Parts: structure tokens; C-alpha cells; sequence
RNA sequence: AGACCCACUCCCCGGCGCCGGGGGGCCCAAGUCCUUCUGAUCGAGGCCCAGCCCGUGGACGGUGUGAGGCCGGUAGCGGCCCCCGGCGCGCCGGGCCCGGGUCUUCCCGGAGUCGGGUUGCUUGGGAAUGCAGCCCAAAGCGGGUGGUAAACUCCAUCUAA
RNA sequence: AGGGCGUGAAACCGUUAAGAGGUAAACGGGUGGGGUCCGCGCAGUCCGCCCGGAGGAUUCAACCCGGCGGCCGGUCCGGCCGUGCCGGCGGGGCGGAUCUCCCGCUCCCGUCGGCGGGGGACCGCCCCCCGGCCGGCGACCGGCCGCCGCCGGGCGCAUUUC
RNA sequence: GGACCAAGGAGUCUAACACGUGCGCGAGUCGGGGGCUACGAAAGCCGCCGUGGCGCAAUGAAGGUGAAGGCCGGCGGCGCCGCCGGCCGAGGUGGGAUCCCGAGGCCUUCCAGUCCGCCGAGGGCGCACCACCGGCCCGUCUCGCCCGCCGCGCCGGGGAG
RNA sequence: UGCGAGUGCCUAGUGGGCCACUUUUGGUAAGCAGAACUGGCGCUGCGGGAUGAACCGAACGCCGGGUUAAGGCGCCCGAU
RNA sequence: UCGCUGGCAGUCGGCAGAGCGAGAAAGAGAGUGGCGCGGACGCUACGCCGCGACGAGUAGGAGGGCCGCUGCGGUGAGCCU
């Protein structure tokens, strides 16, 4: 995400700012030069960025470098990426609601017969 | 810690937070999850569709060791070997292709999800999917099957 | 009674589970007792290996595990006689034996035979009578140098055949893995019924021609 | 910080000897009383005998 | 009270080590030792190391 | 001790895999940061008159 | 650093007294003896303390030097002043002001010195 | 078992004697120093330029409050004295005159049991997992098992009573 | 502490003292009266600066000698460190799913091909020695110089200082 | 319900699940079982002790299958597929905190012009998130035409909606 | 005309009600039984109705001053 | 109590120059030419300070307790014949 949003046009050699954690992503091959500021960076992410030739900053250094935070691109992680969010909203077993139910285990015998089929009674 | 919980704040309040009209009785709805068909019907329908009834076949003596087959994706394919291998393969102009044996890593089937870097490979797996095979062909490389 | 959205659970607490609850407060005591007994055994068998007899290479049975090797029960009679040790002498010199295990292939047989012969070359045999050396004994130079070894006598380590980079052959490029797999499935599924239809057609042919 | 000073080894008589070693980075590791407290609190219950 | 109360607690090894590093780091600041209450007004150097 | 716990660049020699924990902020001296020309430059005038 | 050590010891010091809705610090070099970041006598890079002399005449002024911060034995330099009240006050005021030595508390230093001299004066 | 080759006299126990853990018993450091409170001190102060003395002994208990040095203990791969066993040694006596490889010729197994029908109990075991009652009642390239009853046909793996 | 005897509470009772008493008693708010005690109440605060008057000191400013300390040297000299970098006709440890001389084994009439290991090269990281930049010495300084301050001792001698 | 007073006296512990908070590590994570080294039955270490759990892939009752494409150039049977080779290569619309640019302008005599800071019409790249449109994977249905070969088959694969 | 809005989780208690102006069904009627709208009581003290769950006024932190609501001003009892 | 998610690190002092409340954006801007040694308090920032509006409550919910009881680890050169 950070590389994509920093290679979006216009925002060249600006400082990416994360008030969270920068984790490593193994399904990406080439790492550009980066100027990151973050609360904490995982060890492999640090190794990748520094080997690619980037610079990692803490927020005190960011404050010293730019008190008004100008020249910065403020990012965040996907807030609804947690597995908890697929259980929310319109209740399962209600027409047009793709909500994940709470099942003890997934399989053939667990919550698949009567509110799910059309042969076994009805389908929601 | 009992210091921090709710029973300490309820000292002096008569009903202990359970109301006075409807007291805290013992089992005012039946033990466990009884009445799923009768008086908890709409709870069961509204949050547990498909709970009642049967569907499908039976398998009397099922063996997960027989049914065991982990999968890996073309995104993670290059992670299974050291990056020294990838760097040297890209650097080398002879045309030699590194061998990626996924059974050694512990995977049996290769599924092709994402991009694959422009580099020849010999992928040595047990099963393949059609799209994974076409992507490996497109990058230029071989899929060799093992038993 | 069920409440708003939640999971429906099945606690197996309807028997009298409290009259039989196995606590583990004596776990450190059991560990200390086990290791004290282990040390006592190790020093009652003075120069012999602490872990006991040598054990052979074994493949794990099922498809989930048939790529790994481990230690077995004992060396089989066939590999033991190929190596040339006697049935009643192997376990008195420190070789585990089990007469129940077969030998289906030859590579595993030969690997176990190599392991057994290397162990035999490695071991040191003290004299039965300290002042009376015999033919098969070891000499005093290594008798003064014999000692215990810790852990498994010869650790069984599974290694992978290093395979180097190769040029890609156009035949390997033209190989069609998914199609071959699906056709193998189909052939294995339709083998018998195709044979029955072939026999039936051959029969119809014989009364058409006879 | 990052700079590591040079601490002298003291003889048994009390005065400094001729030897000295650089400060290990452990003494420059971060200090967090909150989870020091957490770890102490949780580990301190592990030597406790049961009663009933 | 039953004997099968949860008497023992588990903590992660990584933060066990983190806390031990924090304690070592805090042991080498004179104000923290004084705050803890040790009388070290006449110690030559705080990370006090002696001969072997 | 530094063999036990490693340095900032060298991993621990007798741990399985351990390194020192990173710092969330390097320069903890807050007064020095606040009364610095870079930050004093980009500030408005204080309003300390009580109304 | 000073702020970090203050965060550590703001509420968990053996010099801290909490009773009667009042808070105090009994550390050696704390003027006004109150628990405060400014007046704390331990966490600061440079500090000054004012004590009664060993004998019942004069005042001892304790200065914290700059070099040996981790060497407690040679970190504080003492100076005994036994004069009249006005010259003692002038000497303390000069010591702070014209050395520019932590000047936020020269007034408190002379308050404490005057109190100590008043106590040393004979009582009726 | 026979024949031919190679190898072998290092086994055991019953007694007798000799050499290097357990049980019991008795012991092993240092202030009742000076001054001063108290009904009684184990309290308080002091004992230097060796910050009284011991400390591998500052656990505990007793003693007219509150004791490392008053007493018992505590520490020590500390000591001494008895008794029992083992691992070791030598002697006497007794028990056995014993192996392996190759070829040839022979030998080779557990029944009112297995299995089948039905009935009752049991099990997750579902056209019947296990057990039992009654009836039927075996075979020898046989028999058992291979989680759906049955027939036909190849494989695998064991050898019940 | 007087043989069911450490401490000795409440309900209840006796007596002494004070007070009160025809709407059972008790209670809230507002005063008033009377008591028991306290203030150790009973001629009522001090604190700075200045003016005036009587006093008494080893006495002030300045100067000199010594010690310590705080800040600097536009760029004084020397060190040490870097969660920095650059070099190396440098000396090593760790790792590598990066490559390739010897030994062991197996199958072949001292031989070809094969398997296990050891060795060597290469790569990455780290440690150390050499040289060069950069940054710091405000989690981490030493010496010379300059300024300032303080203390001790002389000298100061009374329109000063106290 | 209640003569009066004292003492005692009632949401606890285990397991499971769900959500919210705090900490460590982070596409991984976790030794809890085992092993090695007075308080200490603690603590430390193991990584070829990660076996294993949860997560990283879903869908189908099951056999099973399993998560972007377009363009260029010509041919074979206008287009389309394949041979090919190369090129680009991982969505779009609206709203979006923040960031970027900048018509001009912020006085101490007057003009010109420098630097720094600042404000700013208008214009941009757009986080997380919401709404909508497309796309891909599994099951199923409808309509169709091609491709593959070790076994050309009651074979295998592919397309559109 | 007035006002800062949108949005997500987890959630206790409740699921016996009663009264009043106007509308209104059964009944001779009811301090009866049953509905509609709004406001109350329940969960709420305060001034007036002598007295009162729901009536009239008005809703409540601890206080000083002033003024009113509904209701009052022979005496009880503040005010002709 | 709530809101302003208001203000305060500027205690910027002889190495000095005292300001940021006032209808109407933004410089107490830098440069180029034409004697007497002195100055209160403050800021446990989990602190201090300034304005506004508000304050009924059973069932129930939440927050704060320098309220209280017993025991453990630290600490007070704590107290006591
Ligand atoms: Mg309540
Ligand atoms: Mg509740
Ligand atoms: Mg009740
Ligand atoms: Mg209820
Ligand atoms: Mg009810
Ligand atoms: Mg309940
Ligand atoms: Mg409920
Ligand atoms: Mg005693
Ligand atoms: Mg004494
Ligand atoms: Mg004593
Ligand atoms: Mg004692
Ligand atoms: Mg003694
Ligand atoms: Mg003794
Ligand atoms: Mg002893
Ligand atoms: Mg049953
Ligand atoms: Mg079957
Ligand atoms: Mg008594
Ligand atoms: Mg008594
Ligand atoms: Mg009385
Ligand atoms: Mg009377
Ligand atoms: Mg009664
Ligand atoms: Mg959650
Ligand atoms: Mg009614
Ligand atoms: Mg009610
Ligand atoms: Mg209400
Ligand atoms: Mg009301
Ligand atoms: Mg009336
Ligand atoms: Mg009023
Ligand atoms: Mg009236
Ligand atoms: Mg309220």
C-alpha cells in the first residue's frame, strides 16, 4: 500500500507518515527509495527499506525536520480489514445479507440445511 | 482481580443489578439451548440459518491424512527459496533456470493468484492448476510433476 | 437462553466432572524424578550410550508424512543378515532388532545396511575378562579413550538433494501438466468400464462372425 | 541515544584500574515500567502454592 | 475454594526478555537507583564493575 | 552481557533469534526539542494575557 | 533524559510523601521540597541545593557539575558560606545569575537560605 | 538331522575370606563488654586509625519485653563411634562339555472353537463395534481382517480358539 | 490480674450528678438559655527599606596569592563514540535452496559412470586493524588559553561594612 | 417480616464463546508437552525439540475444481482463436481529512530590485471509509463453436449470458 | 425559522400498568370492562385545592436580595 | 458536570530589552543601491489557568474514590515497654 500510494503521480520524494505500524509484504519484489516516518517498523521491513536506500524516522525527528508537516503524505491502514467486520451488519438468515455467521466449526454438518437450502424448508 | 469488577460497586443496592420486577431466577428459559424449535425459534432463525436438518452423504471412517493437500500461490512462490537464488538467476545471462521444489517447503498443490516476476523457473510440485500453469508458461518456464 | 448474535456451544459438563479432575501440581516433581532416574541409569551403564541401542531409518506411513524419515523400532532380520550380525548378538552388542518389519524396496534396505556397518566399524568392544583380550575385542589405546555419548547415538537427519539451475528444454516447455493430470484422473476412473465394454463388443463381434 | 561511553573496571582496593570496557547496548535499551510491572506481576504468581 | 483455580500465569518470552532489558537499562541511571532508595552517594561509577 | 543480548546491529550470539527492541522515539529530551530554532521558527505568538 | 526519568519517578519514588491531600519530596537537593519536575534534585542535568552547615553556622551550597553525570562521588561540589545575611544572599544570587546556572530558581534558593539563617538565629 | 568348511574353550551359582550407600548415637565459631531505661532486658547509645567479635554459621526455637555472638541448633565433600547392603577382589566346591556358514533330506501347530441365524445388553461404530444366551455348526493354498448388505475376481496384511 | 482469673464492647440493670416533665416518645430547620471543657485569652500582629540617636566589632570597596566551578577558542591541541558513510596490495567468526579438489560407500573387467561427507571459491552480515570524510560529546571529555563567579588567606583601617 | 444487642451471612471458581480495551511480535505467531542447566515446585536455555494449534483460500452433497487483461505484426481457419515475438502491464465514477502548486499581497520617507517567512483567488495528486459500476474463483442453468493427444474415448480443456 | 451532523459495535432493565380533557364500543349504571390522540402518575419533590398518586401552577445543586404564577387577604393563618 | 476537543514549554534577563485582545487575510523581517550588577508567584503538563451554559430521578448503565477490611512484593535509616 505504501509503495502504491507513494508512486501515485505528483507526490514525488515526499515523506510518508504512518501513525501505525509498517509491516513487510513478501509478495512485492522491487522496493523504491522511501522516506518513511512511523511509530514502529518490523525488522524485515526496516531491512528492505534500508537496503533499498530509504530513511526511517520517529515522530520526534519528524517534528524536528518539519514542524508543520509540510511535504508529507499521511496514510493509514485498512481499518475494516479485521476478520471481526465480516460478522457485522444485517443479521445472517435475512434476505440479501452476506454476513458471516458464528459457527463453532466449518463443515458439512454445521448450519447448512434448513435456512440455507431450498429443499429443506426455505432459503433466506 | 476482584478489586476491579462489578460486584464491589453493587454493595448496598438491593437487587444487585437484576431488577426488582423480574427477579434473578434460576433458569427462566430452560437449560442450555433448549427450545430452539419452540420458543427460541426466531433467535435460531435470525442468527443460525441451516442449523436444523440434514444434508449430504456420510463417510464412516474419514482420514485427514488421505485428504491432506496444502496449497501455495504464485505470489509466495519465490519466497520458498533464498533471495540469493533469485538475484543470481536474474544476473546470470547463460539462461539457467532455478528449481523451485515446493514439496520440500511442505506444499503439494500450486494455485496461481498474483503476478509472477519475469524470470524462468522450473516449478517441481505434485499438482497444478490450469491458471498457475499458464502463468508459469507465460513467464517462460517448466512445470514438472512429481509423485 | 440464547441472546443476541453469538455462537451456540456444547459444553461436555453434564456428567460429574468434578469427582475426577487431574491437576498437574506435581509436574516439576515428576520432571525431577524422571531426570534423576535417567542419570542413575546413565551411570549404572558406565561406558554405554545413554540413549540406548542404535535404531534404523524409517519412512512415515501416510501421504501426509511420507517425505520425512525418523527412527524405527529395530533393524530387520534381512538387513541384519546382509550386514552379517547374528540375531542373538545384535542386541547384546547394542543393536535393536525387530522380527516384524518387512523390506519392500532396496534403497531403504541398503541405507540401513550402511548405517549398521558404519556403527559396527565405530563401536569399541571391551574384553569380557579385563586381563584376557580376545579376537573381536578392541585394543587398550581406545579402551582408555572410550566414553559415553549423549543424545541419539547417530542422529537421523533428513536432507534434501541439492538441485542446481538448468537450461529449460523445449520438451519440458511443451509438457501440459494440467491436461495430463486430468486425463490420468479420467483413465483411472474409466479403466474398468472400458474393459467391460471392450469385452462385450468383442463378444458381439464373435457371434456376428460365427 | 546511540553513543556508548567507556566504563572503567575498579580494583578490589576501590580505585580505578587500567582496564575499561564500552557500555553494552542493553543499558541503552528502552525503559518501560508499565510492562516491567506487567511481567513482574504475572511471573510472580508462578511460585504460589495452592490452598483450599 | 477449589485447588483447580488458575494459579499460574503465562507471559511471552519476547516480552520477558524485553522487561529484563528494561530493568538492566534502568539499573544504570543514578537518579533511578536513588529513587529506589539505595545509598549510592559515594559510589565511584554507577555501572559498578570490578575485577574478575 | 553483550554476547547474551546482542547489540543494535549484531544479533545475540547465544539466543536462538533475538535482537534489542527498537525505540519509538530516539531523542527523549523534550525541552531541547521545544526550545530549538527549527520549532521556535514555526510558531505563533503566545497569548498569555488573562481576560 | 530528564523527562524520561521524570515519567519513571513522578509517582514511584522512595522520596515521595502523600498524605493530607499534600505531596512532598524528601530528596537531598530539592528546594521547596515539593514533588515537581522543575524542583526535583535528581533527574536534572544541572542543579543546586541549599543546606544548613554541618556546624550550626553558615549554609552549604551544593552545585552539580557537568562532566561526571554517571559518577555520583565526584558529581556535586560543595561550598560553605558563613557571612552576614546580605552578603550570603548576594553570593548565592551571583553564583546562580552570573554563571547562568539553572536560573529558574534563584529566588527559591535565596528564600531557602534566608529561612535557614533565620532558623540559625537565636530564639526568644 | 546328516555332510562339508571355519572357529572355540573368556559360563553360572553355593559357600568362605579381602579391598573402596543407608540406619542409629555423641560432638564442633563468636559480647551476657561499658553506660543507661525496666518489674524483668533480648531495648537505647558506644566499642578508633581493623567502623567490638564470628561468619561456608545473620534459618528457627527457648530464655521475666523485641538476641548472629546466653542455650539448643544453623554452615561445612566437618569429626568420631556401632550396625546393615551393594557394587569389587581372591579362595574352595559344584553345575555344562557347549559355536557359526553352505548343501541335501525331512517336520511344521491350539474345535461345540471359528463362522452363521436370532434374542438381550453395550458402543461413535451407522443392513448390526463388543459381550452373552439358545439353535446350526466348519476348513486346510485354510482362516481372520481390509468401517454399506450381496455375488464374482484379483491384491494387501496377519496366523485366533 | 484473686483459681472459668489477658483485654473487657453493646443490649439490660444499680447508684451519683445535671436538666426536664398534662397531648406516647423520638425527629428536621431556626434561635435562645444553661452546663462541661478548650483558647493556656485577658491590654494584643508583625515583616522588609529608609531617617534620626546612642552603641559595639578587626570591618567594607579595591589589590595580591592559592583552590574550585560555569561558559567559550570565528577554525588551539588531543581523544572517544555513531542505530553514519567511503575506501582495503587488510585478519577472523556466522549463515547461504550460489557454485566446484580429496576421502568413504555401492554397482562395473588398477578402469568408466553413481551416492554420502570433507575441502575450495563466491555472496551477505558481523567483529577487529589501517586510512579518509561527516555528526556528536546536552544519556558520551581531557589539556592550554580567555572571560566570569565563588571560597580560603594576606593587605586594607574606618564619613566604609555589619 | 421486625422485642433488643453482638459475631457470622448471599453474583464466587473452572471451561467455552463474543466484543471492547492494554502489551509484544507481525504474514506470521505461540513451547503450554518434553529435554538441558533456603527463596527455587521459581528463573534461564532448546529451533534439525514448531510435532502441532490458529492464521495465510474458497466453494461443492461428492467425485473435484480453485481467485485481471489489453495492444501491436502477419498469417491459418471483417472479426475471432492459435503460432507467435515484443509493449503496457493489477480497475472505474462520485464524495473525501490531510498534502502540492500559486493570480496576487503582507507599510514607517520614496523608487527599483534580493533573500527568508507568511496569507491566498483558482487549480492538482488523493488516505481510511461509504455508495455505485465493472472484473476474477467455486456450484448450477441456458446457448453454442473450437482446441489436445501415449493410449482419438460414454476422453480432456476452453467461450458467451 | 431554528439547530453541528453522520456512522459502528457491545448492552442491562422492561415485556402486570393506571389516570385526565375531547372521540368512542358493551352495559341501566358503576371508583365497571374495552379502544383512539395528547399529557401525566409509575420514577417527582415544591405553592394552592383544609385532607388526597395522577387536579391548578410550577418541575429541584447550597445560599442572600427582589418579583410573580395558581390561589388568596374577619381570627386560626402571611395579606384589604 | 459538560462544552470551548479554549490558554500556558515565553521563567525567550546585562550574551537583556519585557508585545501578541484586537472589527475587517498575511513581517516589533533581514540586508542592495539610488555609573549602580538588579527584575514576585508560577508549570505534581495525570499540572495550573480562563470563559459560557447546565444540575429531578425508581429499574438499569458508567466513571471517580488521598473511602474502608485482610494478606503478599517493594519502600518509609517509619512508629513502639
Ligand atoms: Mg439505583
Ligand atoms: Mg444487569
Ligand atoms: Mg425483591
Ligand atoms: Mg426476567
Ligand atoms: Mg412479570
Ligand atoms: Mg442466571
Ligand atoms: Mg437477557
Ligand atoms: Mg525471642
Ligand atoms: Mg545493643
Ligand atoms: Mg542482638
Ligand atoms: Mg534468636
Ligand atoms: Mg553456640
Ligand atoms: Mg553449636
Ligand atoms: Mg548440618
Ligand atoms: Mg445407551
Ligand atoms: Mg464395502
Ligand atoms: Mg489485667
Ligand atoms: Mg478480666
Ligand atoms: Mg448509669
Ligand atoms: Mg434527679
Ligand atoms: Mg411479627
Ligand atoms: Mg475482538
Ligand atoms: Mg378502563
Ligand atoms: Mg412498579
Ligand atoms: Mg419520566
Ligand atoms: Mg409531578
Ligand atoms: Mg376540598
Ligand atoms: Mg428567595
Ligand atoms: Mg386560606
Ligand atoms: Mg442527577
Amino acid at each position: 500500500r505504501m509503495i502504491r500510494k507513494m508512486k501515485l503521480p505528483g507526490r514525488e520524494n515526499k515523506t510518508a507518515v504512518v501513525v501505525g505500524t509498517v509491516t513487510d509484504d513478501v509478495r512485492v519484489q522491487e522496493v523504491p527509495k522511501l522516506k518513511v516516518c512511523a511509530l514502529r517498523v518490523t525488522s524485515r521491513a526496516r531491512s528492505r527499506i534500508l537496503k533499498a536506500g530509504g530513511k526511517i524516522l520517529t515522530f520526534d525527528q519528524l517534528a524536528l525536520d518539519s514542524p508543520k508537516g509540510r511535504g508529507t503524505v499521511l496514510l493509514s491502514g485498512p481499518r475494516k480489514g479485521r476478520e471481526v467486520y465480516r460478522h457485522f451488519g444485517k443479521a445472517p438468515g435475512t434476505p440479501h445479507s452476506h454476513t458471516k455467521p458464528y459457527v463453532r466449526s466449518k463443515g458439512r454438518k454445521f448450519e447448512r440445511a434448513r435456512g440455507r437450502r431450498a429443499s429443506r424448508g426455505y432459503k433466506n | 482481580p476482584s478489586r476491579l469488577r462489578k460486584t464491589r460497586k453493587l454493595r448496598g443496592h438491593v437487587s444487585h443489578g437484576h431488577g426488582r420486577i423480574g427477579k434473578h431466577r434460576k433458569h427462566p428459559g430452560g437449560r442450555g439451548n433448549a427450545g430452539g424449535m419452540h420458543h427460541h425459534r426466531i433467535n435460531f432463525d435470525k442468527y443460525h440459518p441451516g442449523y436444523f436438518g440434514k444434508v449430504g452423504m456420510r463417510h464412516y471412517h474419514l482420514k485427514r491424512n488421505q485428504s491432506f493437500c496444502p496449497t501455495v500461490n504464485l505470489d509466495k512462490l519465490w519466497t520458498l527459496v533464498s533471495e540469493q537464488t533469485r538475484v543470481n538467476a536474474a544476473k546470470n545471462k547463460t539462461g539457467a533456470a532455478p528449481i523451485i521444489d515446493v514439496v520440500r517447503s511442505g506444499y503439494y498443490k500450486v494455485l496461481g493468484k498474483g503476478k509472477l516476476p519475469k524470470q524462468p523457473v522450473i516449478v517441481k510440485a505434485k499438482f497444478f492448476s490450469r491458471r498457475a500453469e499458464e502463468k508459469i508458461k507465460g513467464v517462460g518456464g517448466a512445470c514438472v510433476l512429481v509423485a | 437462553a440464547p441472546s443476541r448474535n453469538g455462537m451456540i456451544l456444547k459444553p461436555h459438563f453434564h456428567k460429574d466432572w468434578q469427582r475426577r479432575v487431574a491437576t498437574w501440581f506435581n509436574q516439576p516433581a515428576r520432571k525431577i524424578r524422571r531426570r534423576k532416574a535417567r542419570q542413575a541409569r546413565a551411570r549404572r551403564i558406565a561406558p554405554r550410550p545413554a540413549a540406548g541401542p542404535i535404531r534404523p531409518i524409517v519412512r512415515c506411513p501416510t501421504v501426509r508424512y511420507h517425505t520425512k524419515v525418523r527412527a524405527g523400532r529395530g533393524f530387520s532380520l534381512e538387513e541384519l543378515r546382509v550386514a552379517g550380525i547374528h540375531k542373538k548378538v545384535a542386541r547384546t552388542i547394542g543393536i535393536s532388532v525387530d522380527p516384524r518389519r518387512r523390506n519392500k524396496s532396496t534403497e531403504s534396505l541398503q541405507a540401513n545396511v550402511q548405517r549398521l556397518k558404519e556403527y559396527r566399524s565405530k563401536l569399541v568392544l571391551f574384553p569380557r575378562k579385563p586381563s584376557a583380550p580376545k579376537k573381536g575385542d578392541s585394543s587398550a589405546e581406545e579402551l582408555k579413550l572410550a566414553t559415553q555419548l549423549t543424545g541419539p547415538v547417530m542422529p537421523i537427519r533428513n536432507v534434501f538433494k541439492k538441485e542446481k539451475a538448468r537450461v529449460i528444454t523445449e520438451e519440458e516447455k511443451n509438457f501440459k501438466a494440467f491436461a495430463s493430470l486430468r486425463m490420468a484422473r479420467a483413465n483411472a476412473r474409466l479403466f474398468g468400464i472400458r474393459a467391460k465394454r471392450a469385452k462385450e463388443a468383442a463378444e458381439q463381434d464373435v457371434e456376428k462372425k460365427k | 541515544a546511540c553513543a556508548r561511553p567507556l566504563i572503567s573496571v575498579y580494583s578490589e582496593k576501590g580505585e580505578s584500574s587500567g582496564k575499561n570496557v564500552t557500555l553494552p547496548a542493553v543499558f541503552k535499551a528502552p525503559i518501560r515500567p508499565d510492562i516491567v510491572n506487567f511481567v513482574h506481576t504475572n511471573l510472580r504468581k508462578n511460585n504460589r502454592q495452592p490452598y483450599a | 475454594t477449589k485447588t483447580w483455580r488458575r494459579w499460574h500465569r503465562r507471559v511471552n518470552t519476547t516480552q520477558k526478555r524485553y522487561a529484563i532489558c528494561s530493568a538492566l537499562a534502568a539499573s544504570a541511571l543514578p537518579a533511578l537507583v536513588m529513587s529506589k532508595g539505595h545509598r549510592i552517594e559515594e559510589v565511584p561509577e554507577l555501572p559498578l564493575v570490578v575485577e574478575d | 552481557l553483550d554476547d547474551l543480548y546482542g547489540t543494535w546491529r549484531k544479533a545475540a550470539s547465544l539466543k536462538s533469534n533475538y535482537n534489542l527492541p527498537m525505540h519509538k522515539m530516539l531523542n527523549t529530551d523534550l525541552s531541547r526539542i521545544l526550545k530549538s530554532p527549527e520549532i521556535q521558527r514555526a510558531l505563533r505568538a503566545p497569548r498569555k494575557k488573562i481576560h | 533524559s530528564a523527562h524520561l526519568q521524570w515519567m519513571v519517578v513522578r509517582n514511584c519514588s522512595s522520596f515521595l510523601i502523600k498524605r493530607n491531600k499534600q505531596t512532598y519530596s524528601t530528596e537531598p537537593n530539592n528546594l521547596k521540597a515539593r514533588n515537581s519536575f522543575r524542583y526535583n534534585g535528581l533527574i536534572h542535568r544541572k542543579t543546586v541545593g541549599v543546606e544548613p552547615a554541618a556546624d550550626g553556622k553558615g549554609v552549604v551550597v551544593v552545585m552539580k557539575r557537568r562532566s561526571g553525570q554517571r559518577k555520583p562521588a565526584t558529581s556535586y561540589v560543595r561550598t560553605t558560606i558563613n557571612k552576614n545575611a546580605r552578603a550570603t544572599l548576594s553570593s548565592i544570587r551571583h553564583m546562580i545569575r552570573k554563571n547562568k546556572y539553572h536560573p529558574d530558581l534563584r529566588m527559591a534558593a535565596i528564600r531557602r537560605a534566608s529561612a535557614i539563617l533565620r532558623s540559625q538565629k537565636p530564639v526568644m
